[PDB]
C-alpha cells in the first residue's frame, strides 16, 4: 500500500485518481493519497476550479520511486516530482498518516476495474509513448497531440502512438490492393502484431492507455488512437481467438467506465456500428456488443 | 476536393487531367434459368478514361474473362477499374501522366486513392457533375470494338474527331456531353437526328458526322430540343 503525498493544496481542484475523485477547497489541509494498490499503473489527474480548460495529469507506478506532487505557483500547476531520500519520503508520509491528512484510495476489495482497464499496461510502454527519460513517471493532458495528428508541432509535447493508416503502403501490399484493404489481416498480424507491437499484450497495453488518456483528459488523438486500434483487429478476418476474447472483455470494461454524459464526443458511431454490425468480427463481441445496446442504443 | 459549376474552366487549363467512368466495366443480361431460376451472363465492357482538354480517350475493354470464377463482381469491378487506370498512368512518361483523376462515381474514390498511392502527388477528385459518360456504349464504333475483342485490349480514340482545329475544349466537350446526354435520354432520337441526312457521313478516322459549323448548330439545337421534350414526358411538366 503505496503513498503519494502533496507538500500542499493552495489552489482549489479537483483531484482524479484511477477512476475515483475528490474535490480540495484553496488551502484545504490535504496532504494525499495513501492505500494506492501496488501492482498496477495508475493515474493522478488535476481540473483546476478556475479553469475547467486544460485537465492533465500524470502516469506511474510506486515500485518505480517515491513520488509527491507540489503546486508550482510559476507555471500554475500541481507537478509530479520523484524524492530520492528514502528516510525523508517515509518520514514526510508517516507525519501525515499520523495527522490523517490523505485520502485512502477507496477500492472496494470486489472490485476489478481498475485492474480490467490497464491489465496490458506497463509504465516501460507509457514512457516511449509519452517521453520525458528524465522522469519515471509521465505526464499527459488535453491539448497534446499524436505524431499522426502532427504530420497532418512540437515533437518534445507529442503522444508517439504506433501510426495507423488505413490508406498507406505499409497497410497495402502492392499487388493485393483490394485484398489488403478489404481484410487488413496482413496489416494488423505482420506489420502490426510481429513488425512493430511483437506480441498482442503491447498492442493491447497501447490500446488500453488511448482509452484512457482519452477518457481522463478528453484527449482527442487518443481516441482517434483507440478507435483505429479497434478498428484494424474487427476489420481482420484472420485474428487469433485469443485476441478475439480478449478483445471483447477490454472494450465491456471501458465502455461499463465511460461517463454516460461522454458518450456523444468519446464514442465514434461510424466505427462502433462497423465493428459491432459490418464487420468480419460482428459475432465475436457478444459482451462488448450487449453493453453497448444496453447503455448506448442512440449511437447505434 | 469535387469537381462542380462553380470551378468547370479547370477542365480546359494547362493541368494534364483525366475523368475515369466505370460505369460500362461490369454488364450483364438477366435471364431465366431452365428451373425458372434468375442468372446473369456477362458481357465485353469498357473503362472510359478522357482527357477533357485533348479529347485523348484510353478505352481499356474488359473481356468477360476477367470475371471468371470471381465473386462479388461489381466490387471487383471497381478495383479492376482503379487496377487498369494505375496500369495506364504508369505506362505513360512522366510529363504525359495527370496531376488529377476525377473518378464520375464517388465509390471509385477508395479502389484508385489505393492503387495510386505510388503516386502521392496525384489529386483523386470526385466530381458533382451528373456526366452522361454511361452513353459512349451508344457510339457505335465504341460499342463494335468493345463487342468484338476477344481478349484484354487497350483501344485509343479523340472523341472530339477534328473539332479542336475549328473549336475550343471548353465549346468541344459541352458539344460531346450534349450528344451523349440526348444518346442517354432517347438512344434511338438521338442517332436519327445525327445519320438522317445521307450526304453527312463518318470519316473511317472519326466517330461522329463531318459537320460543317452550321450544321452542328442545327444538330445541337436537335438535341436540345429531344432533351427537353423527355424531360417534360419523364416528369408530366
Amino acid at each position: 500500500m503505496n503513498t503519494v503525498p502533496f507538500t500542499s493544496a493552495p489552489i482549489e481542484v479537483t483531484i482524479g485518481i484511477d477512476q475515483y475523485s475528490f474535490n480540495v477547497k484553496e488551502n484545504q489541509p490535504f496532504h494525499g493519497i495513501k492505500d494506492i494498490p501496488i501492482g498496477h499503473v495508475h493515474v493522478i489527474h488535476f481540473q483546476h476550479a478556475d479553469n475547467s480548460s486544460m485537465r492533465y495529469g500524470y502516469w506511474f507506478d510506486c515500485r518505480m520511486g517515491n513520488f509527491y506532487i507540489q503546486y508550482d505557483p510559476k507555471d500554475g500547476l500541481y507537478k509530479m516530482m520523484e524524492e530520492r531520500d528514502g528516510a525523508k519520503f517515509e518520514n514526510i508520509v508517516h507525519n501525515f498518516k499520523e495527522r490523517q491528512m490523505m485520502v485512502s484510495y477507496p477500492k472496494i476489495d470486489e472490485d476489478d476495474t481498475w485492474y480490467n482497464l490497464t491489465e496490458f499496461v506497463q509504465m516501460d510502454k507509457i514512457r516511449k509513448i509519452v517521453r520525458k527519460d528524465e522522469n519515471q513517471f509521465s505526464y499527459v493532458d488535453s491539448s497534446m497531440t499524436t505524431v499522426q495528428e502532427n504530420e497532418l508541432s512540437d515533437p518534445a509535447h507529442s503522444l508517439n502512438y504506433t501510426v495507423i493508416n488505413f490508406k498507406s503502403r505499409e497497410a497495402i501490399r502492392p499487388g493485393h490492393e483490394m485484398e489488403d484493404f478489404l481484410d487488413k489481416s496482413y496489416y494488423l498480424n505482420t506489420v502490426m502484431l510481429q513488425g512493430i507491437f511483437k506480441n498482442s499484450s503491447n498492442y493491447f497495453g497501447e490500446l488500453q492507455f488511448a482509452f484512457l488518456n482519452a477518457m481522463f483528459f478528453g484527449n482527442y488523438g487518443s481516441s482517434l488512437q483507440w478507435h483505429a486500434m479497434i478498428e484494424l483487429i474487427c476489420s481482420s478476418a484472420t485474428v487469433p481467438k485469443h485476441m478475439l476474447d480478449k478483445l471483447d472483455e477490454i472494450l465491456y470494461y471501458q465502455i461499463k467506465t465511460l461517463p454516460e454524459q461522454y458518450s456523444d464526443i468519446l464514442l465514434n458511431e461510424r466505427v462502433w456500428n462497423i465493428c459491432l454490425y459490418s464487420s468480419f468480427q460482428k459475432n465475436s463481441l457478444h459482451n462488448t456488443e450487449k453493453i453497448m445496446e444496453n447503455k448506448y442504443p442512440e449511437l447505434l | 476536393g469535387a469537381m462542380n459549376s462553380s470551378n468547370y474552366a479547370e477542365l480546359f487549363n494547362n493541368d494534364i487531367k483525366l475523368f475515369v467512368d466505370d460505369t460500362n466495366v461490369y454488364r450483364v443480361t438477366v435471364h431465366k434459368t431452365f428451373e425458372g431460376n434468375v442468372a446473369t451472363k456477362a458481357i465485353n465492357g469498357c473503362i472510359f478514361t478522357l482527357n477533357p482538354k485533348t479529347g485523348h480517350l484510353f478505352l481499356k475493354i474488359i473481356h468477360t474473362s476477367v470475371w471468371a470464377g470471381q465473386k462479388r463482381l461489381s466490387q471487383l469491378a471497381k478495383w479492376k477499374t482503379a487496377e487498369e487506370v494505375s496500369a495506364l498512368v504508369r505506362s505513360l512518361p512522366k510529363e504525359e501522366q495527370p496531376k488529377q483523376i476525377i473518378v464520375t462515381r464517388k465509390a471509385m474514390l477508395d479502389p484508385l486513392e489505393v492503387h495510386m498511392l505510388d503516386f502521392p502527388n496525384i489529386a483523386i477528385r470526385p466530381t458533382e457533375l451528373r456526366l452522361p459518360f454511361s452513353a459512349a456504349m451508344s457510339i457505335d464504333k465504341l460499342s463494335d470494338v468493345v463487342m468484338k475483342a476477344t481478349e484484354p485490349q487497350m483501344v485509343l480514340f479523340n472523341i472530339y474527331d477534328d473539332w479542336l482545329d475549328r473549336i475550343s475544349s471548353y465549346t468541344a466537350f459541352s458539344r460531346l456531353t450534349l450528344l451523349l446526354r440526348a444518346l442517354k435520354t432517347n438512344e434511338e432520337s438521338a442517332k436519327m437526328i445525327l445519320l438522317s441526312d445521307p450526304t453527312i457521313t463518318i470519316k473511317s478516322y472519326h466517330l461522329w458526322p463531318s459537320f460543317t459549323d452550321e450544321q452542328w448548330i442545327t444538330i445541337e439545337s436537335q438535341m436540345r430540343d429531344l432533351i427537353l421534350t423527355e424531360y417534360g414526358r419523364k416528369y408530366n411538366v
